[PDB]
């Protein structure tokens, strides 16, 4: 946060924090305009956020300021999630239950997903999001 | 680029005014004798630090300024 | 690049050409001396035209050398290179730094850092030529090359271009 | 530089032998291609008086005439010419004489028609990007309803 | 780079320079082959004859005076002045073992080559933190 926003400007709340601390998609990361723009600029390389060795895209990052990473990616997770699982079945007839327990079933992918426990359910639901991208592109 | 020999500077387009046609490399006009390349961005690198370590330094002191700057006391 | 001009010459005649076909040899020792030079203030002294109007007009005896000179005044053709105009290029040789554009009497060489990032140096071709993400710059490629530096020193000219802009590359 | 700064020597500007003025002398490398290898005739025939008391075999075959009527130590030259033909794709002289008709009924400099005559260009911004001092001086339709009567005037041998 | 020139003979090119010197004409001739190689000799005799640097070194500076179009005040003005530019050499304590000497070994009658060498030898040391002081007269002695 306060103490935390850039390998360069980890302090950068009272520094006019205007600039912007940008998660790659793939990095989940508080990354001062300063590293973020010297990365993607160069490309795809790691964000040295605190040691970090995970590449900071070249300008595929998206939006995240400072809302609770654990929700960041409970965020970004879900919504790729719940577009991969877009609208398989919850509204095909109406029903409320079904849908809501498949509807209960998308996020508990994405609570998963923003959990990630041991990981090899989460595994699982990428192939889910392969079969239901494979369904959506038929 | 130098010479390092004679220790006089030099650069691409000078010294290729005297490369010659039966040579790869350039001579110098003064001691007859191939260059070599120089510069170092190594200095931008530790100019980088600085300015990350007066950024650290300077923090607390411009936290309290525009702390200061509310009331202009 | 080719321009047309006139130029002055003061030529020099030691005493024992004052055979009357000198003039012959005032026009050889114009010709002979004139075409395929060069200059630093003209350049490239290509070709001379009007052989037949040649001014020989008046000559002076200098007190020592007893020598009697002249002042032809002579048009003729002149190769003079500027910077920052592009000109198509064959290239001749290459080397590590770059390689070298045939430029039709110049042989402008071009600096890899005269070369945008794409285009690098596989050294394991033959003969050794630039391979880029879409054309290679061999040696007998025809190039596109605008001029950045073009050293020209009296009666000595060199000069340097570079592809990095665009509608250049090899052709 | 680019910028149509050349020296004072490549002013506008310039005298005459006889002391007289003309705008410069400038010529594409195609045109400047045809008046040496007539003009150095005009040598050889008259090398040859005074003696009395597709293309490029055509090119390198004078290119040899005008050798053995020069000194040899002029190869440089026949460089030159074979940079041009390479990159002259200009014949037919009163085209190249008509080309200039077009290209001085305008008022243009003629280092930029020479070297306009001098480009295989297609377009504005190419031929602006290759030439950048032809980027405002005109209106590039003009440059535009040029190129391709240049492109298509284009003769291919 | 060293900046030299080796003179040799280009008609020649036989050996190390075997040449002679002509002075009193001013050249040099390929003594072997017979070719001059340089003119205008300069004069490298009468340049001496007109007129402490082992000692002193490279320094320099001057001894000056009063002049005859002048007044007592520029007389006492370059007086104090050229006492002002002594301190910025420790040579003071260098000239002045000199002058001390000077007086010295003239007191005893000493002869010029005694008091050079006794003026060598005190640019030899002039110091260390070994003699450290050592009186600046046991020295001298
Ligand atoms: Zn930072
Ligand atoms: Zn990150
Ligand atoms: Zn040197
Ligand atoms: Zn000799």
């Amino acid at each position: 946060e306060n103490k935390d926003m850039c390998p360069i400007c980890k302090t950068d709340r009272y520094l006019s924090p205007d600039v912007k601390f940008l998660v790659n998609p793939e990095c989940y990361h508080r990354i001062c305009e300063s590293c973020v723009d010297r990365i993607f600029s160069l490309g795809p390389a790691q964000c040295p956020y605190k040691g970090c060795d995970k590449i900071l895209r070249k300008n595929k990052f998206k939006t995240q300021i400072f809302d609770d990473v654990e929700v960041e990616k409970e965020v970004d997770i879900r919504k790729r999630v719940f577009n991969v699982f877009n609208k398989t079945i919850d509204d095909f007839n109406g029903d409320l239950v079904e849908y809501n327990k498949y509807l209960e079933e998308v996020e508990d992918i994405i609570y998963k997903l923003d959990h990630g426990i041991d990981v090899a359910k989460t595994e699982e639901k990428l192939r889910t999001y392969e079969e239901l991208n494979k369904q959506l592109i038929m | 680029y130098m010479c390092p020999i004679c220790l006089t500077k030099y650069t691409q387009l000078e010294a290729v005014q005297l490369l010659n046609f039966d040579r790869t490399e350039f001579l110098c006009s003064l001691c007859d004798e191939p260059l070599v390349e120089d510069d170092s961005g190594k200095k931008n690198k530790e100019k980088q630090d600085k300015l990350n370590r007066l950024m650290d330094q300077i923090q607390p002191i411009i936290d309290s300024l525009k702390k200061i700057d509310d009331s202009r006391i | 690049m080719f321009f047309i001009k006139d130029l002055s010459l003061n030529i020099t005649l030691h005493p024992s050409f004052f055979g009357p076909r000198m003039k012959q040899y005032l026009k050889t020792k114009l010709l002979e001396e004139v075409e395929g030079s060069c200059t630093g203030k003209f350049g490239y002294i290509l070709c001379v035209l009007d052989y037949d109007n040649i001014d020989i007009q008046r000559g002076r005896i200098l007190p020592t050398d007893g020598s009697a000179e002249f002042n032809v005044k002579y048009r003729a053709v002149v190769f003079k290179p500027f910077k920052g105009e592009v000109v198509d290029g064959t290239v001749v040789s290459c080397s590590q730094h770059g390689f070298e554009v045939q430029v039709g009497p110049m042989k402008v060489f071009v600096t890899k850092h005269l070369m945008p990032q794409d285009l690098t140096f596989n050294a394991g071709s033959n003969p050794p030529s630039y391979q880029s993400s879409e054309d290679v710059i061999t040696i007998k490629s025809r190039i596109r090359v605008k001029i950045e530096g073009c050293i020209s020193q009296v009666s000595s000219i060199h000069a340097i271009g570079s592809i990095k802009e665009d509608y250049l590359g090899a052709i | 530089a680019a910028t149509l700064q050349l020296g004072q020597e490549f002013q506008l500007k310039q005298i005459n032998h006889q002391g007289e003025e003309e705008e410069l002398i400038a010529l594409n490398l195609s045109e400047a291609r045809l008046v040496i290898k007539e003009a150095l005739v005009e040598r050889r025939r008259a090398f040859k008086r005074s003696q009395k008391k597709t293309r490029e075999k055509e090119l390198e075959s004078i290119d040899v005439l005008l050798e053995q009527t020069t000194g040899g130590n002029n190869k440089d030259l026949k460089n030159t010419m074979q940079y041009l033909t390479n990159f002259s794709r200009f014949r037919d002289q009163e085209t190249v004489g008509a080309v200039i008709q077009l290209l001085k009924s305008t008022g243009l400099h003629p280092f930029e028609v020479a070297q306009l005559g001098s480009l295989a260009c297609d377009t504005a911004d190419e031929a602006k990007t290759l030439i950048p001092s032809l980027n405002n001086k005109i209106s590039d339709d003009e440059l535009e309803r040029i190129l391709k009567e240049l492109s298509n005037l284009e003769t291919l041998y | 780079p060293n900046l030299n020139i080796v003179l040799t003979c280009p008609e020649c090119k036989v050996y190390p320079p075997k040449i002679v010197e002509r002075f009193s004409e001013g050249d040099v001739v390929c003594a072997l082959c017979g070719l001059v190689l340089s003119d205008k000799l300069v004069d490298t005799r009468s340049e001496w004859r007109t007129f402490n640097p082992l000692l002193d070194g490279n320094n320099l500076s001057t001894r000056i005076g009063k002049g005859e179009t002048t007044d007592m005040r520029f007389t006492k003005e370059l007086n104090k002045a050229q006492g002002k530019n002594v301190m910025d050499k420790k040579d003071n304590e260098v000239q002045a073992a000199f002058a001390k000497i000077t007086m010295l070994c003239d007191a005893a009658e000493l002869p010029k080559i005694v008091k050079d060498c006794a003026k060598e030898a005190y640019k030899l040391c002039h110091d260390e933190k070994t003699l450290k002081g050592k009186s600046m007269e046991s020295i001298m002695a």
